[PDB]
This record gives C-alpha cells, structure tokens and sequence, in this order.
C-alpha cells in the first residue's frame, strides 16, 4: 500500500504529498531492498522539511541499512548541515558504525566538512574511534592534507 | 634564431615584433597574434 | 644450451639493444627561466 | 583532482609511514605540450 508510496514521496522531496501519507498512516519506518528509510531518504538528498515532517511523526532517527549505515552517516558525509544538527537534536548517534565501523565523523572529516565536524564533535562525538583499518579521522585529515580538518 | 636558440630568447624578438607593430605602425595594425614555436621552415623553440 | 641461453632471452635481447628511444630534450619545454641550451636527446638507436 | 592524484599511495615506509605522490611531486592542470607560446598583443591566448 502506502509504505512504498512513501519511500518514493520521501525521496522525491514532496513535502505535503509525505504529510498526507503520514496522514493516511503510512510507515515512518519503512525500508526498501537495501534498507533505507524515508529519512534515509530526505537525508541523502537534503530534504530538511522532511526530516522534520518523518521525526515529528516518529521516524526511527537511528535506522541502519543492510550495510549498518545511518541518516546522520548519510548526512554527514554529504553535507547537509542543518540535517546533521536536525538528526543529532533528535537523538541520531553521534558515533554510531556501519558494518565497516565508519563513524559520522569520520565520513564528515573525509570529504572536509569542517562545520559538520564541528558539530558532531560537540554531540559528543568520539575523536579516537577506528574503521576496520584502524583508522581515525585524524589520519583521514592527514590523509587528504587537509591542515584545518588535523 | 640560430640553431640552438631557446624559447625564451625567441620570445623577447616576437615582443619587439610585436612592440613594433603596436607602436611604429600604430594608425594601421589592428594586432598581433604571436606564435612561438613553430615557422614556415619548421618546428622547435628557435622559430615563430 | 652450452651458455644457458633460450631462444627467448635473445629475442628480449634484441628488443632491448634493437631499439629507439624517445629522449626528451636538453631546454625541453617547458623551460627554466634564462635557459640558454636547447638540444635534442639521442638515447638510443636502432641498429643497422 | 590534483588532490586525489596528491594522495596516490606509493608505498608504505618499514615504519609505516606512506609515500604519498604529493610527497614526489608538484601536481597541476596543465597543458598536453608546451612548444608552442601564443600572445595576441603580447598577452596569452589560445583559439580556434
């Protein structure tokens, strides 16, 4: 029924259209084939207003995909701010892992995210935590030379 | 140029080819498109 | 057989010691600036 | 980008530090060749 028509409604960024779903008793929380949910969704692309529409309505803020990613690991990574605060202000685990234990800091310190990092930080975000490789994202700033990031 | 003579050397002439133009002919040339490195007898760093 | 040769080790041989190679250039462009040397490298040369 | 090509790994030191490009090289867009300088009115250019 309408759990797909939401997936769809929440990536295409059609804020009234979600709001109607939501009002017909779509899932917040439903997923697709690789298990990205509506906010999985509106936070990959940037969609702040839903984001706030899904979360108002009880969206899993910390739903992890088939590979352990989460929407503040997706916006993060990608820049979307307002998104990253929006989703650490209604309780997104700062330093959660995917299945390669990537933390949102370290997928914001990679593309050099300054602001995002900065954030996360504050949400008490661990500085020392490692991926598979050890790694940390201080050796992904000095990885990529970036002298503000290290 | 002689044999031998390089890319800059062949420039500072094709400046005064240039200057020239822009100046001493001032009423009629419009300007100068200056190539540096290849002529009519050939490439290398000594032509233009 | 008597050397511990192939057939193969000759015919790398030749394709290492029959060769032309591309050298570059002594004042090769893009030059330093006051270069007062441009000449071409000659490496190597097929044989003959 | 310049960057990534700066960040290409090119060995991994016996204390464990990396040989990045960047530590082996100046890395910027440039031009395919250099023989050949162009200036319309002293100035450089490039057209068709």
């Amino acid at each position: 029924d309408l759990g797909k028509k939401l997936l769809e409604a929440a990536r295409a960024g059609r804020d009234d259209e979600v709001r109607i779903l939501m009002a017909n008793g779509a899932d917040v929380n439903a997923a697709d084939v690789v298990g990205w949910t509506p906010l999985h969704l509106a936070a990959y692309w940037g969609h702040l207003e839903i984001v706030e529409v899904l979360l108002k309505n009880g969206a899993d803020v910390n739903a992890y995909d088939t590979l352990g990613s989460t929407p503040l690991h997706l916006a993060a990574h990608f820049g979307h701010l307002e998104i990253v605060e929006v989703l650490l202000k209604n309780g997104a685990d700062v330093n959660a892992k995917d299945d390669n234990g990537i933390t949102p800091l370290h997928l914001a310190a990679n593309r050099g995210h300054l602001e995002i990092v900065e954030v996360l930080l504050k949400y008490g975000a661990d500085v020392n935590a490692q991926d598979k490789f050890g790694k940390t994202a201080f050796d992904i700033s000095i990885n990529n030379g970036n002298e503000d990031l290290a | 140029l002689p044999a031998g003579a390089t890319q800059e050397r062949t420039q500072k002439v094709l400046n005064e080819v240039t200057h020239y133009y822009l100046t001493k002919e001032k009423n009629n040339v419009e300007s100068v498109f200056a190539w540096n490195g290849f002529g009519f007898a050939g490439r290398g760093q000594n032509t233009g | 057989n008597k050397f511990q040769l192939t057939p193969v080790d000759v015919i790398t041989a030749i394709k290492a010691q029959n060769a032309q190679v591309a050298a570059g250039q002594l004042g090769g462009t893009p030059p330093v600036k006051g270069q007062q040397l441009n000449a071409s490298i000659i490496a190597q040369t097929r044989l003959t | 980008s310049t960057e990534e090509f700066g960040k290409i790994l090119l060995k991994v030191n016996q204390d464990g530090s990396r040989v990045l490009l960047r530590d082996v090289a100046k890395i910027e867009l440039g031009g395919e060749n250099y023989d050949i300088i162009a200036e319309f009115n002293g100035q450089p250019a490039s057209g068709l």
